[PDB]
C-alpha cells in the first residue's frame, strides 16, 4: 500500500507538471492562424512565399499577429487523402495563373480543382482566398488579337463588364472584361452551395509591393467576424 | 508502358501458382477456433465487476 | 474487381461523327458520377466531360460544348460519348474515368496520371 | 390574494426554467471550451437565485396572520433581492460587451481570452452587486424612520435608492447596450452587403435584408422594457408628492421586471442551436426513459 | 508493340485464376454458421474519456501490457496515457504538427509518429539522461507516412503515399527492403501474429499479403469497389476483414483466397475508417464516417451492437491484448474507452 500512495502521488504531480505545460501550449495554438497554400507548376505561388520534406513551413508576423502558411512539397498529384487533414485550417490560399487559358487549358483544370475542393463534405467550414495571379501576362495576351477568351469559354461572347469595377488608370476596357470574366467564373461556383458557412475572397494581384500578406490578414479578419456574426444570429 | 507490362504478368504467374482449399474447410476450421476461445472473450462473455480494472469508480 | 472497357473510335475524316461506349463492372454503376478524360499526344491528360449519378446533372469543357453528348445508362452499366463535329485538335486516347467514393458530388483525381478507377483507353485520330 | 399565487407560480417556472438550462450549460462546458457559456451559465444562475429569493418572500405575501417580524430580518431580505436582480442585470451587461470584444478587435481578443479573465471578471460581479444591494444597510438617508416591522420593500428602504439605481445604474448600462448593439448592426449590414455584391454577381454569369434588425430589436426590447417602466414611477413617485404609487411599485410594476427572469434563459440559451440541440437530447433521454 | 500483346496473357491469367477460385468456392460461410446462435445485443458504455488534445486524433496505439497507450493529435503532441487512472505518463511536442500515425513498441522503451513530413520519428522512452528525445529519423520515402508498425525493438515496418512499403533497420536507419506493387496510396497495414507476414491495403481497391524476409507479394485480393482504408488480421492470423469508403466490411481467407462475407446495411452510406476484431474473433468492430461504431457478429453478419458516444469523425480504434476494453479516438479531440 506504501508503495502504492507513493506511485499514486508521484504520477499525480508529473501529471500536474504536464498539465500546467499543456495549459501554456493551448494558450499558444489558439492565437496562431494556419493558413494552406495551394496553386500549381507554374501558376505563381513562389512570388508570395517569398517576400514572406514533405511540407514547407512559413512563419511571419503582421501587426504583431502571428501566420503561420503551409506549402504543400514533394507530395505527389492525388490529393484526396491528405487533404481532408487541413480542414481546421483558418484559410486556403488558392493561387492561379489568370493568363493560362491557353494542357492547353489551364484555367479550366483550376475550376475542376475549386470545385473539388468548394464541394468536399470536410471542407465545408473553410474559406478560400483566391488569388487570381499574373495581370500582366493576361494583359498583353488580350490586347494582342493573338488567342482569345472565345473558343475556350463560349460564354465570353455575351459577357458584360459590370458597372461596380474599379479599373486602375491606364486599362483597356476589353482587359477588364476578361478579369471580371475569369472572377465570374469563379464565383459561379463560389456562391451556388456558399450556405453561410465558407466563403470566397477573390483578389487581383501580379506581383505588389508586399500588399498581398495585408490582403490575407483583412480576409482572414473578415473570415473570424462572419464566423462570429452567423454565431450571434446577426448575418 | 511496357517494362511494368513485364512485371505485372510474371507477378500473375506468381500468384495463380498457389494452392487453394475448399471454402468448407477454412470456414469450419474459423468457426471452430471462434467457438473454442469464448470463455476468454471479456467482451463476448462478461466478466465479474471484481475482475474488471475500469468500472471501479468514476 | 473494378474494370471500364472504352470502345469505339478510329480514323475518320474531318466533319465525321464517332460514338465512344464504356462498359463498366465491379461494381454498382448506378452509385457512381462518371467522365470522359482525353490525353493528345506530347501533352496532359485533360477532363472532358461529365454525368452525375442519376443523369441530370452533365457538364462539359468550353472546347467541346455543342458537339459532344455525353449518356448513362444504369440497367446496362454504359457509358457512351457522342462526338458530332470532328476537328484535327480532337486526336487523343479517351478514358472512361470513375469517381473515387459513391453519394459524393466532389471528384478529386480522374485527370491525375496513374489513377486506378480508369479505363484502358480508345484512340480517335482525325487526319483527312 | 392574487399576490400570492401569481408569486408562487412565477418562482416555480423561473426555477424550473433555470435550473433546466445551467444543467445543460455545465454539460456543454465539459464537452466544449467556450468562455460565453461560463457568461451564460452564470445568468442561470443569477436567476435560480432570483427565484430562490422570490421564494423566500413568498411567506408573508401568503395568507397568514402573523406579528411584525423585525426591521434586521426584512432589510436583509430586502437586500438579498436587490443583489440578486443586480447580478441579473450585471451578467447581462457582462455578455453584451464580451460579444462586443468577440466582433469588433477579432485578432486581440483571440490573444488574449482565457478562463482566468472570466473568472476575475465573474467574481467581480458577483462582488459589486452584493456589495451594491447591501449598501443601504450601512449608509443613511436610504432606509425609512420607523413603523418597519411589517416586511415590505418602500417601507424599510427610501425611494431615494431606486433614484440612485436609475441615476448610476441603470440608464448608462441601457446607453452601452444600445450603443454597442447599434455598431454590431452597422458592421453586420456591411458584411451582408459586400455577400449580397458578390451573390450577384456570380449568379449573373452563371445563367438563372432585415435579420440583424429583428435580433438587435428583440434584444434590445428585453433589455429594455422589463425594469424602465419600475425606474421611472420610482423617479416620479420621488420627484411628486403622490405616495399612492408606493402601492403600484410593489405589486404591478414589480412583476415586470422580475419577468426579465424568464426572457434571460428564451433569448440568451434558446437561440444558441447547440444547447437547444442538447435540451432536446436530454429530454429525449429523460422522457423515453 | 511490345504493349497490347502481353496485355492479352495478363487477361487470361486473371480468367485462370477467376476460374481456380470459383471452382475452390465449394460453400458460404452463411450456410455453415446457420445454426450458430447470435449473440444478441451487446451493451458497452463508456468507462472513461481521456482529454488533453487540442486538435483532431488521427491515431491509437494500445501497449502489450494492455494499461498504457498513445496518440497522436494535430496540435502536435504525442500523449502516452494511463488508461487506469486517466493520469498522463508523457506528453511529446514534435518537429512536425501534422502526423497521421503511431505506434508502440512491443517492449514498452519506444514510440514512432509520421506524418506529412515523409518522415517516421522514433521517440526513446527510457533514458538516463533527461526524459524524451528522438533517436532516429527514417528518411527515404517520397510520401506522407501512413502507418507504422514495430516488428522488435531495432526493426520497423512503413507504409507511405508512394504506394510502397519499407521494413528499415532502426540502429542505422536504413532500408533492409522495399515491397512494391500497390497503384495507389498505402493507407493501412497490419501485422501477423507470428509477424512473418503482413497485409496491406491501398487506394485502388486491393489488399496485398507480403513475405517480409524475402519481400515477394503472395497474393493480392479483390472485391472491394473503393479505397481501403483499415485491415486487420484475424486472431489466428488466417484471415482478414477490410473496411472501404464504399460502405462496407469485407472477411478474407489467406487459404481460400478469396472473400467470405461483406459487413454492411442500407442505413450505412459512409465509408469505415478503422476496424479491429475482439480476442475470440466472435466480434468485429468498425468505426464510421456517421460519428459511430458498429460491433458485427463476425460469423452471421448481423450488426450486434453500437458504440455511440462522439461527435465528430471516428478515426482511432483498438482493442487490448486482454480483449478487456475497446478505445475509440475521433476528430473531436476526445479518446473514449468502452468495455
Ligand atoms: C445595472 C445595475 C446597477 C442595476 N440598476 O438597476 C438594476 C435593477 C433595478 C433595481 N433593482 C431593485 N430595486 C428596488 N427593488 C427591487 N426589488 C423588490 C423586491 C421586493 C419587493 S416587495 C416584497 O415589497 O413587493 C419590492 C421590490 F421593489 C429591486 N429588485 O428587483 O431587485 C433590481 C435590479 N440593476
Amino acid at each position: 500500500t506504501e508503495d502504492q500512495r507513493n506511485e499514486e502521488k508521484a504520477q499525480r504531480e508529473a501529471n500536474k507538471k504536464i498539465e500546467k505545460q499543456l495549459q501554456k501550449d493551448k494558450q499558444v495554438y489558439r492565437a496562431t492562424h494556419r493558413l494552406l497554400l495551394l496553386g500549381a507548376g507554374e501558376s505563381g505561388k513562389n512570388t508570395i512565399v517569398k517576400q514572406m520534406s514533405g511540407i514547407f513551413e512559413t512563419k511571419f508576423q503582421v501587426d504583431k499577429v502571428n501566420f503561420h502558411m503551409f506549402d504543400v512539397g514533394a507530395q505527389r498529384d492525388e490529393r484526396r487523402k491528405w487533404i481532408q487533414c487541413f480542414n481546421d485550417v483558418t484559410a486556403i490560399i488558392f493561387v492561379v495563373a489568370s493568363s493560362s487559358y491557353n494542357q492547353t487549358n489551364r484555367l479550366q483544370a483550376a475550376l475542376k480543382l475549386f470545385d473539388s475542393i468548394w464541394n468536399n463534405k470536410w471542407l465545408r467550414d473553410t474559406s478560400v482566398i483566391l488569388f487570381l495571379n499574373k495581370q500582366d501576362l493576361l494583359a498583353e495576351k488580350v490586347l494582342a488579337g493573338k488567342s482569345k477568351i472565345e473558343d475556350y469559354f463560349p460564354e465570353f461572347a455575351r459577357y458584360t463588364t459590370p458597372e461596380d469595377a474599379t479599373p486602375e488608370p491606364g486599362e483597356d476596357p476589353r482587359v477588364t472584361r476578361a478579369k471580371y470574366f475569369i472572377r465570374d467564373e469563379f464565383l459561379r461556383i463560389s456562391t451556388a452551395s456558399g450556405d453561410g458557412r465558407h466563403y470566397c475572397y477573390p483578389h487581383f494581384t501580379c506581383a505588389v509591393d508586399t500588399e498581398n500578406i495585408r490582403r490575407v490578414f483583412n480576409d482572414c479578419r473578415d473570415i473570424i467576424q462572419r464566423m462570429h456574426l452567423r454565431q450571434y444570429e446577426l448575418l | 508502358s511496357i517494362a511494368q507490362a513485364r512485371k505485372l504478368v510474371e507477378q500473375l504467374k506468381m500468384e495463380a501458382n498457389i494452392d487453394r482449399i475448399k471454402v468448407s474447410k477454412a470456414a469450419a476450421d474459423l468457426m471452430a477456433y471462434c467457438e473454442a476461445h469464448a470463455k476468454e472473450d471479456p467482451l463476448l462473455t462478461p466478466v465479474p465487476a471484481s475482475e474488471n480494472p475500469f468500472r471501479e469508480k468514476k | 474487381q473494378v474494370q471500364l472497357q472504352e470502345s469505339g473510335g478510329g480514323l475518320v475524316q474531318p466533319g465525321g461523327s464517332l460514338r465512344l461506349s464504356c462498359a463498366a463492372s465491379g461494381f454498382t454503376f448506378s452509385n457512381y458520377k462518371m467522365n470522359w478524360v482525353r490525353q493528345a499526344p506530347g501533352k496532359g491528360l485533360e477532363w472532358v466531360s461529365d454525368i452525375s449519378q442519376s443523369g441530370a446533372s452533365i457538364s462539359y469543357t468550353g472546347s467541346v460544348k455543342g458537339r459532344f453528348t455525353i449518356s448513362r445508362d444504369n440497367a446496362k452499366n454504359t457509358l457512351y460519348l457522342q462526338m458530332n463535329s470532328l476537328k484535327p485538335e480532337d486526336t487523343a486516347v479517351y478514358y472512361c474515368a470513375r469517381c473515387p467514393a459513391p453519394f459524393t458530388r466532389d471528384c478529386f483525381d480522374v485527370t491525375s496520371t496513374t489513377y486506378a478507377y480508369r479505363g484502358q483507353g480508345t484512340q480517335v485520330t482525325v487526319s483527312s | 390574494f392574487s399576490f400570492g399565487v401569481i408569486l408562487a407560480v412565477l418562482a416555480s417556472l423561473i426555477i424550473a426554467t433555470n435550473t433546466l438550462v445551467a444543467v445543460a450549460v455545465l454539460l456543454l462546458i465539459h464537452k466544449n471550451d467556450g468562455v460565453s457559456l461560463c457568461f451564460t451559465l452564470n445568468l442561470a444562475v443569477a436567476d435560480t437565485l432570483i427565484g430562490v429569493a422570490i421564494s423566500g418572500l413568498l411567506t408573508d405575501q401568503l395568507s397568514s396572520p402573523s406579528r411584525p417580524t423585525q426591521k434586521t430580518l426584512c432589510s436583509l431580505r430586502m437586500a438579498f433581492v436587490t443583489s440578486s436582480a443586480a447580478a441579473s442585470v450585471l451578467t447581462v451587461m457582462l455578455i453584451t460587451f464580451d460579444r462586443y470584444l468577440a466582433i469588433k478587435q477579432p485578432f486581440r481578443y483571440l490573444k488574449i481570452m482565457s478562463g482566468f479573465v472570466a473568472g476575475a471578471c465573474i467574481a467581480g460581479l458577483w462582488l459589486v452587486s452584493y456589495l451594491i444591494g447591501f449598501l443601504p444597510l450601512g449608509i443613511p438617508m436610504f432606509q425609512q424612520t420607523a413603523y418597519k416591522g411589517q416586511c415590505s420593500f418602500f417601507a424599510v428602504f427610501h425611494p431615494h435608492f431606486v433614484l440612485t439605481l436609475s441615476c448610476v445604474g441603470f440608464f448608462p448600462a441601457m446607453l452601452l447596450f444600445v450603443f454597442f448593439y447599434c455598431d454590431m448592426l452597422k458592421i453586420a449590414s456591411m458584411h451582408s452587403q459586400q455577400i449580397r455584391k458578390m451573390e450577384h454577381a456570380g449568379a449573373m454569369a452563371g445563367g438563372y435584408d432585415f435579420k440583424a434588425l429583428r435580433t438587435v430589436s428583440v434584444l434590445i426590447g428585453s433589455f429594455a422594457l422589463c425594469w424602465t417602466p419600475f425606474l421611472i414611477t420610482g423617479i416620479v413617485q420621488v420627484a411628486c408628492q403622490e405616495c399612492h404609487l408606493y402601492l403600484v411599485l410593489e405589486r404591478y410594476l414589480w412583476l415586470l421586471g422580475v419577468g426579465n427572469s424568464l426572457l434571460n434563459p428564451l433569448i440568451y440559451a434558446y437561440w444558441q442551436k447547440e444547447v437547444r440541440l442538447q435540451l432536446y437530447h436530454m429530454a429525449l433521454g429523460v422522457k423515453k426513459v | 508493340s511490345e504493349l497490347d500483346q502481353l496485355r492479352q496473357e495478363a487477361e487470361q491469367l486473371k480468367n485462370q485464376i477467376r476460374d481456380a477460385r470459383k471452382a475452390c468456392a465449394d460453400a458460404t460461410l452463411s450456410q455453415i454458421t446457420n445454426n450458430i446462435d447470435p449473440v444478441g445485443r451487446i451493451q458497452m458504455r463508456t468507462r472513461r474519456t481521456l482529454r488533453g488534445h487540442l486538435a483532431k486524433i488521427y491515431a491509437m496505439h494500445w501497449g502489450t501490457d494492455s494499461r498504457l497507450l498513445v496518440s497522436a493529435s494535430q496540435d502536435g503532441k504525442l500523449i502516452i496515457w494511463d488508461s487506469y487512472t486517466t493520469n498522463k505518463v508523457h506528453a511529446i511536442p514534435l518537429r512536425s504538427s501534422w502526423v497521421m500515425t503511431c505506434a508502440y513498441a512491443p517492449s514498452g522503451n519506444y514510440v514512432a509518429c509520421g506524418g506529412l513530413d515523409n518522415i517516421c520519428s522514433i521517440y526513446n522512452l527510457k533514458t538516463r539522461e533527461g526524459n524524451v528525445r528522438v533517436s532516429r529519423e527514417l528518411a527515404g520515402h517520397t510520401g506522407y507516412l501512413s502507418c507504422c508498425r514495430f516488428l522488435d525493438d531495432n526493426q520497423i515496418v512503413t507504409s507511405s503515399g508512394d504506394t510502397t512499403c519499407a521494413l528499415w533497420d532502426i540502429e542505422t536507419g536504413q532500408q533492409t527492403t522495399t515491397f512494391t506493387g500497390h497503384t495507389g496510396d498505402v493507407m493501412s497495414l497490419s501485422l501477423a501474429p507470428d509477424t512473418r507476414l503482413f497485409v496491406s491495403g491501398a487506394c485502388d481497391a486491393s489488399a496485398k499479403l507480403w513475405d517480409v524476409r524475402e519481400g515477394m507479394c503472395r497474393q493480392t485480393f479483390t472485391g472491394h469497389e473503393s479505397d481501403i482504408n483499415a485491415i486487420c488480421f484475424f486472431p489466428n492470423g488466417n484471415a482478414f476483414a477490410t473496411g472501404s469508403d464504399d460502405a462496407t466490411c469485407r472477411l478474407f481467407d489467406l487459404r481460400a483466397d478469396q472473400e467470405l462475407m461483406t459487413y454492411s446495411h442500407d442505413n450505412i452510406i459512409c465509408g469505415i475508417t478503422s476496424v479491429s476484431f475482439s480476442k475470440s474473433g466472435r466480434l468485429l468492430l468498425a468505426g464510421y464516417d456517421d460519428f459511430n461504431c458498429n460491433v458485427w457478429d463476425a460469423l452471421k453478419a448481423d450488426r450486434a451492437g453500437v458504440l455511440a458516444g462522439h461527435d465528430n469523425r471516428v478515426s482511432c480504434l483498438g482493442v487490448t491484448d486482454d480483449g478487456m476494453a475497446v478505445a475509440t479516438g475521433s476528430w473531436d479531440s476526445f479518446l473514449k474507452i468502452w468495455n
